[PDB]
RNA sequence: CCGGCCGGGAACUCAAAGGAGACUGCCAGUGAUAAACUGGAGGAAGGUGGGGAUGACGUCAAGUCAUCAUGGCCCUUACGACCAGGGCUACACACGUGCUACAAUGGCGCAUACAAAGAGAAGCGACCUCGCGAGAGCAAGCGGACCUCAUAAAGUGCGUCGUAGUCCGGAUUGGAGUCUGCAACUCGACUCCAUGAAGUCGGAAUCGCUAGUAAUCGUGGAUCAGAAUGCCACGGUGAAUAC
RNA sequence: AAGAACCUUACCUGGUCUUGACAUCCACGGAAGUUUUCAGAGAUGAGAAUGUGCCUUCGGGAACCGUGAGACAGGUGCUGC
C-alpha cells in the first residue's frame, strides 16, 4: 500500500512504513491498528483493498503526507520574505523550541567542528 | 423549644464548661466542613475545635 | 498449641495458619497457583518454607504481611522455628546447628548527605 | 501548548489596535509589551516590538495570526 | 569552624528547651518571631540587668515569660513598676495577655552568659583580654565547677592581626554528652572592630 | 465518648498530661480505656550550615510531634467542672471532641 | 541591608492579600469559561503585585531568598542559630 | 456483603512508653602468671552487631563584608529607589556530574502480585460522568494510624517480536489539556502523533563499592501558582572476590 | 540556588529624590480607607464620589495619610590580607 510517499509494507506492518512517510505521526498508525485489529506481522500477501482504503481516507481525513517540509518551508520563507528573524532562526538551525545548545543539541548540529 | 432559632457568629459562654471569661473572635467558619470551626479557649488554651449545636449545649 | 505465623524478616511479618493437613498453599483465600503457582523464584522463596522439615504433613494457609518476597518467607521459616519449640524443645538445637533459629538482622542502609547512595559517593575528579 | 479559555490580548494594544483601525493613517505602534496573540484586526498595520534602543517593525500578515508578537523580534545578536 | 553548639548537643539530653509551647505549622513561625520580637526587646532592654536566660511559654491563649537574672531588684524595678511596664509591652508585642515571673541565678559567675556580658563589658571599658580571661576562671575555679574554658578572639588589645586567645581550667569534656555544660557568647563592639568571647562552664555529668 | 487528642513535642510532658487525665477520670470513678499512642510525626529538616559553600557537609534537625487519646468511656459534670485549667502544661496542645 | 525588597515584598503581600484575593479569585472563575474576554481584561487591570504568584516568600529576621523554610519563617543560618541556642522548640539533631 | 465487616476478644502484626539482653560474661588453646588473640557452648544479635550524630591543638592569611553584624574607604538630584522589557536559558569547540541506551538476562500485549517513608488547610482530593490523553465538571472525607495524595516498580503466567537501529529514544512550527493570567515568543512540563539521528558495549586513561554493600528496580519529601534526570529520604531482588 | 516566564534580580529605557523604596523627629493640613474616569509601558500624575466615627484633664490624643527644609537615610558598593 503505497500511497504519497516511498516506503512499502513488506511482510511487515503496514504502520512503520506509514510512520516512516513523513507529513504524519504515529496516531494515524495506532488508528489503522485499532481499526483493523488484526495481526500485522503476518505476510503482506493478500493486501487488502480495504486497508488500502481505510489507510487512503484516515492519511485524507488528518494531516496529509507531504506537509512537513510544506510548513518548515513555509515558515522558513515568509520569515526570510518578511525579514523578521523567526524564520532565519530556523534557517541557522539551533534549537529555539526552548533547548540549550551551548555543549548539547549535537543532533541538529551534526558532528562537532572543532 | 428553648433557642429552636440557630444563627451563626452568635456568643455563648458556658461557666460551667472550661470556656468561661474567655472572649475570642470568629473570622472564619468552615461551612463546607459541615461544623462549626471556632478557635476556643478551652483549660486555657486557643485550638481550633469543631463543634455542633447537638455536640455543645447552648448558654 | 495451634501452630501460627510468628517472626520478621525484611519487613514481613507471618501470618501462616499452619495445620496438620496435605500441604498446598492458599494464599487470600486463592491459590498458589493462581497467584504464582508456576513462577521461577518461588520454588527458592519455598524452599525456606520447607526448610524447617515439619512441612511433610503441614497444610499451609500463608498471607504473611508486609515486604519483600523473600523477607516474607524468612518470616514463614522463623515462625515455624517458634511454633516448633513452642511444640517441643528437643528439636531446638537441631535448628541451631542447622542455622534457621537466627533471625537475619541485615537491613537497609540509608541515604547519606553528600552521597548518591548510602555507600555511594560521587564519582571525583582529580582534577 | 496555551489556553484556550481566551485568546489573550494586552489591553492597551487591543485599545490602540482598534483605534489605528478605525482612524486609518496611523504610523508605527511602539509596544514594549511582546506577548501578544495577533488578532485579524490587526492586519494592515506595522506593531513594533522592543529590542533593545533600537527598532523592530514588524508588517503583520494574514499568516502571523496565531502567533505571539515576540516571535518575529530578536532580542539576542550572533555571528 | 568545627565544633558544634554545646547546647544544641544536649538539647533533648541534658539541657532544656529554652521556648516551650506547641503550635500548628500555621502559627509556630507567628509565634517563633513574637518569641524573637519579645525576647530581643528585653534583652536589649535590660542588657544592664545582667539576664542569663528568658524561657517563654505560651499555653497557646497567652503568654508567660521567666527572666532568668543574677540582680532581681533592677528588672522589677521599684514596686514592680518597670516589671508591669515589660509585661504590657510583652502583652502588644505578643498580641495575648502577658504575665512575667523572675526566676534568679545565684552564682552569676558561673553562668555562661553573664560571664561573657562580663568580660564583654570589660572589652568595652579597654580592660586587657587576659585579665578578663584568668579573673573568669579563676573565680569559677573557686565558686565551685569543675572546669572552664575561654574564648576569646579577634583583634586583641588593637592589633591589625586578629588572634584567638584561648584560657582553660578544669574538665570541660565538650564530647561528652551526659555532661552539662552551659555554653554562652557575646559581642563586644570595640573600636577597631568587634572583639567575641566564648566560655563554656562545666558543672558536672548528667 | 468523650474524644480528647493531646499532642506535644516532649513524651514526659505527654506521659504527665495523660496521667493527670486519666487520673480525673479515676477520680470521678469511671472506667477508663486505656491511653493509646498514636505515631510520632517525625518532620525533618535538612539545613546547610555554611553561610557561602557546601553540599557534602550539612546538618539534619527533627521536630517530633507525639500523640496520645485516651478516649475514656464515661463523661460526667464532676470532670466538667473539674477541667479548669486541669493541664497547665505550655508544651501540650489538646484537642477535644463529643 | 535589602530594605528596598523588604517594602517591595511588602507591598506584594498588602496588595495581594488585602485589597484583593477575592476580587482575583473572582475574576479567575469568571475566566473560566462555566457553561477580548471581560475577565481577562479586567484581570489585567488589576495591578500585578495582587498576584499571589509575586510573593518570593523571604526570611523574617533577615532576608535572605534562598534556605528559606515555611514552617519556622526564617533563612537556614537563623533556624541553625535558633536552633542551637533552643529558641525553636522541639528542633534536635537528627541521627538516625 | 465472606470486606473484620460485626459482636466480641486481646491472642498475635503493629503503634509508642518503660525495662531486659551483649559485658570477652563462661569454657578450651596461645600469650608473661598481664593485655590480647583464636575457636566453642548459650543466644535474635559476639566480640566498635550495623549505620549515624560527635571533627582535638592547629593548618591553608582557604570561603563569606551576597545571610547578617562590623572597622576603615567611597557614592549620596546616585553607586539610593520604581516600572516595562531583556539577560542569568546564547554557542567554534573541551572536560566535571547524572540520565536514556546500544536490546533477546530484552522489549511489546493480556492477566496477577508484594512495601516503606512522607505531606495536607488558598492545602490533599476520592466515587460518578465526559474525554485516546494530559485533564475537565460534580465533588464526599479530612489540620490526620480514619480521608486524600497513592489498584507502587522490577517479580511474574501465557503469547508475540527471533538483526532491530528495537518503544533505546533523539528532532523546528504545529494538534492539544493544565499552571499564573504581568504572561508559556526570547523561556515550563505533559500521552505530546509530529520526519525515529546517534550509539552493534566504547582508545590512552579514569571513578564508585568487603554484605543487604556493589549493581538493578520503583516511591515520597523540601524550593514551590507551576517548573527535576539535581539535592534530601524510603522500600525490593540480590552479587562476585580478598591468595 | 531548598524553584531564572514577571517576582526573585543588581547589568539596557522611561519616569523621583532633602525626604527619597525604607525608620526617627520639627512644622502644617487631612480620618484611615473604599469605588471610578483619562493619559501612559508603568510605582507616575491629573481628576471625581463616600467615610470629619475611633476621642482629647478637647488649651484635643489616635495606629495612620499628604507636603516642607534640616539633621537623616540608604548602598546585593570596595577591602574576608
Amino acid at each position: 500500500a503505497r500511497i504519497a510517499g516511498i516506503n512499502i509494507p513488506d511482510h511487515k506492518h503496514a504502520v512503520i512504513a506509514l510512520t516512516s512517510i513523513y507529513g504524519v505521526g504515529k496516531t494515524r498508525s495506532k488508528a489503522i491498528l485499532a481499526a483493523a485489529g488484526i495481526a500485522e506481522d503476518v505476510k503482506i500477501s493478500e493486501l487488502s483493498e480495504g486497508q488500502i482504503d481505510t489507510l487512503r481516507d484516515e492519511v485524507a481525513k488528518f494531516v496529509v503526507e507531504g506537509d512537513l517540509r510544506r510548513e518548515i518551508s513555509m515558515s522558513i520563507k515568509r520569515l526570510m520574505d518578511l525579514g523578521c528573524y523567526r524564520g532565519l532562526r530556523h534557517r541557522r538551525g539551533l534549537p529555539v523550541r526552548g533547548q540549550r545548545t551551548k555543549t548539547n543539541a549535537r543532533t541538529r548540529k551534526g558532528p562537532r567542528k572543532p | 423549644r428553648p433557642k429552636t432559632l440557630f444563627e451563626p457568629g452568635e456568643m455563648v459562654r458556658v461557666n460551667d464548661g472550661p470556656f468561661a471569661d474567655f472572649n475570642g473572635v470568629v473570622e472564619e467558619v468552615d461551612y463546607e466542613k459541615s461544623r462549626l470551626k471556632v478557635s476556643v479557649s478551652i483549660f486555657g488554651r486557643a485550638t481550633p475545635v469543631e463543634l455542633d449545636f447537638s455536640q455543645v449545649e447552648k448558654a | 498449641n495451634q501452630y501460627y505465623g510468628t517472626g520478621r524478616r525484611k519487613s514481613s511479618a507471618a501470618r501462616v495458619f499452619i495445620k496438620p493437613g496435605n500441604g498446598k498453599i492458599v494464599i487470600n483465600q486463592r491459590s498458589l497457583e493462581q497467584y504464582f503457582g508456576r513462577e521461577t523464584a518461588r520454588m527458592v522463596v519455598r524452599q525456606p518454607l520447607e526448610l524447617v522439615d515439619m512441612v511433610e504433613k503441614l497444610d499451609l494457609y500463608i498471607t504473611v504481611k508486609g515486604g519483600g518476597i523473600s523477607g516474607q518467607a524468612g518470616a514463614i521459616r522463623h515462625g515455624i522455628t517458634r511454633a516448633l519449640m513452642e511444640y517441643d524443645e528437643s528439636l531446638r538445637s537441631e535448628l541451631r546447628k542447622a542455622g534457621f533459629v537466627t533471625r537475619d538482622a541485615r537491613q537497609v542502609e540509608r541515604k547519606k548527605v553528600g552521597l548518591r547512595k548510602a555507600r555511594r559517593r560521587p564519582q571525583f575528579s582529580k582534577r | 501548548r496555551s489556553l484556550k479559555k481566551g485568546p489573550f490580548i494586552d489591553l492597551h494594544l487591543l485599545k490602540k489596535v482598534e483605534k489605528a483601525v478605525e482612524s486609518g493613517d496611523k504610523k508605527p505602534l511602539r509596544t514594549w509589551s511582546r506577548r501578544s496573540t495577533i488578532f485579524p484586526n490587526m492586519i494592515g498595520l506595522t506593531i513594533a516590538v522592543h529590542n533593545g534602543r533600537q527598532h523592530v517593525p514588524v508588517f503583520v500578515t494574514d499568516e502571523m495570526v496565531g502567533h505571539k508578537l515576540g516571535e518575529f523580534a530578536p532580542t539576542r545578536t550572533y555571528r | 569552624g568545627q565544633k558544634v553548639h554545646p547546647n544544641g548537643i544536649r538539647l533533648g539530653i541534658v539541657k532544656p528547651w529554652n521556648s516551650t509551647w506547641f503550635a500548628n505549622t500555621k502559627e509556630f513561625a507567628d509565634n517563633l518571631d513574637s518569641d524573637f520580637k519579645v525576647r530581643q526587646y528585653l534583652t536589649k532592654e535590660l542588657a544592664k540587668a545582667s539576664v542569663s536566660r528568658i524561657v517563654i511559654e505560651r499555653p497557646a491563649k497567652s503568654i508567660r515569660v521567666t527572666i532568668h537574672t543574677a540582680r532581681p531588684g533592677i528588672v522589677i524595678g521599684k514596686k514592680g513598676e518597670d516589671v508591669e511596664k515589660l509585661r504590657k509591652v510583652v502583652a502588644d508585642i505578643a498580641g495575648v495577655p502577658a504575665q512575667i515571673n523572675i526566676a534568679e541565678v545565684r552564682k552569676p559567675e558561673l553562668d555562661a552568659k553573664l560571664v561573657a556580658d562580663s568580660i564583654t563589658s570589660q572589652l568595652e571599658r579597654r580592660v586587657m583580654f587576659r585579665r578578663a580571661m584568668k579573673r573568669a576562671v579563676q573565680n569559677a575555679m573557686r565558686l565551685g565547677a569543675k572546669g572552664i574554658k575561654v574564648e576569646v578572639s579577634g583583634r586583641l588589645g588593637g592589633a591589625e592581626i586578629a588572634r584567638t586567645e584561648w584560657y582553660r581550667e578544669g574538665r570541660v569534656p565538650l564530647h561528652t554528652l551526659r555532661a552539662d555544660i552551659d555554653y554562652n557568647t557575646s559581642e563586644a563592639h570595640t573600636t577597631y572592630g568587634v572583639i567575641g568571647v566564648k566560655v563554656w562552664i562545666f558543672k558536672g555529668e548528667i | 465518648r468523650i474524644r480528647i487528642r493531646l499532642k506535644a513535642f516532649d513524651h514526659r510532658l505527654i506521659d504527665q498530661a495523660t496521667a493527670e487525665i486519666v487520673e480525673t477520670a479515676k477520680r470521678t470513678g469511671a472506667q477508663v480505656r486505656g491511653p493509646i499512642p498514636l505515631p510520632t510525626r517525625k518532620e525533618r529538616f535538612t539545613v546547610l550550615i555554611s553561610p557561602h559553600v557546601n553540599k557534602d557537609a550539612r546538618d539534619q534537625y527533627e521536630i517530633r510531634t507525639h500523640l496520645r487519646l485516651v478516649d475514656i468511656v464515661e463523661p460526667t459534670e464532676k470532670t466538667v467542672d473539674a477541667l479548669m485549667r486541669l493541664d497547665l502544661a505550655a508544651g501540650v496542645d489538646v484537642q477535644i471532641s463529643l | 541591608a535589602k530594605q528596598s525588597m523588604k517594602a517591595r515584598e511588602v507591598k506584594r503581600v498588602a496588595l495581594a492579600d488585602k485589597y484583593f484575593a477575592k476580587r482575583a479569585e473572582l475574576k479567575a472563575i469568571i475566566s473560566d469559561v462555566n457553561a477580548r474576554w471581560n475577565a481577562v481584561l479586567k484581570l489585567q487591570t488589576l495591578p500585578r503585585d495582587s498576584s499571589p504568584s509575586r510573593q518570593r516568600n523571604r526570611c523574617r529576621q533577615t532576608g535572605r531568598p534562598h534556605g528559606f523554610l515555611r514552617k519556622f519563617g526564617l533563612s537556614r543560618i537563623k533556624v541553625r542559630e535558633a536552633a542551637m541556642r533552643g529558641e525553636i522548640p522541639g528542633l534536635k539533631k537528627a541521627s538516625w
